[PDB]
């Protein structure tokens, strides 16, 4: 068995005349980011056996690969953070909370889940404008 | 001013202690615990007054002999932006908190 609980919340207000706002076609698109992430996870992890000792470097490999894929999606003027969490399948599961103090009108996030016989994985990605 | 890692690191450690310090793992509270950690951590970060937009994540796993692994990769300005990660552990659970500061 494996229980996974992931939540997200945002603090009030925006951290601090004119403002710049992102153009729609270049915004951080959660639906697109999800499809990139799952493609990376499927190719790199599909059902290959991973020992526990392989997992610490595996997380960095996935985070770097996902980050590099997102850099070529046309998301202009967005700083991006990708966090990868992996647990061994023998475990009961994992629980995660994300909270941001940012601009809720421009910035967005994704949470995604992958599992195979060796491990379960959680990917959190964030995009902050400008 | 700047993202001071040891300044953030002490904030994270105290936030973890305030939320789950001295508690054994309870299934009935784990989601409440992760939310409490990021809530306290972010609040103490915003009180520094520095010009950052913050991302804070907390991960909790019950100890079964199974391991917990994390990593982060970013695409930002390394001259201005930074991150702090604390791995906390007691007899019954792991807790990993990552805080990212993105200058504006």
């Amino acid at each position: 068995a494996t229980s996974i609980g992931v939540s997200f919340s945002v603090g009030d207000g925006v951290p601090e005349t004119y403002i710049l706002r992102p153009v729609f076609q270049q915004r951080f698109r959660p639906s697109v980011v999800k499809d990139c992430i799952h493609a990376v996870l499927k190719e790199e992890l599909a059902n290959a056996e991973y020992s526990p000792e392989e997992m610490p470097q595996l997380t960095k490999h996935l985070s770097e690969n996902i980050k590099d894929k997102l850099k070529e999606m046309g998301f202009d003027r967005y700083k991006m953070v990708v966090q990868v969490v992996i647990g061994e399948q023998r475990g009961e599961g994992v629980f995660m909370a994300s909270r941001c103090f940012w601009d809720a009108d421009t910035d967005n996030y994704t949470h995604d889940v992958f599992m195979n016989d060796s491990l379960f994985c959680v990917v959190a990605a964030f995009g902050c404008f400008y | 001013t700047a993202f001071v890692v040891d300044e953030v690191s002490n904030i994270v450690k105290e936030a973890i202690e305030s939320a789950i310090g001295g508690n054994a793992y309870q299934h009935s509270k784990v989601n409440q615990w992760t939310t409490n950690v990021v809530e306290q951590t972010l609040s103490q970060l915003t009180k520094l007054g520095k010009p950052f937009k913050y991302i804070v994540t907390c991960v909790i796993m019950q100890k079964n002999g199974a391991g917990l692994h994390t990593a982060s990769s970013c695409f930002w300005d390394s001259s201005t932006d930074g991150s702090c990660t604390v791995r906390w552990e007691n007899k019954t659970m792991y807790c990993i908190v990552s805080a990212f500061g993105l200058s504006i």
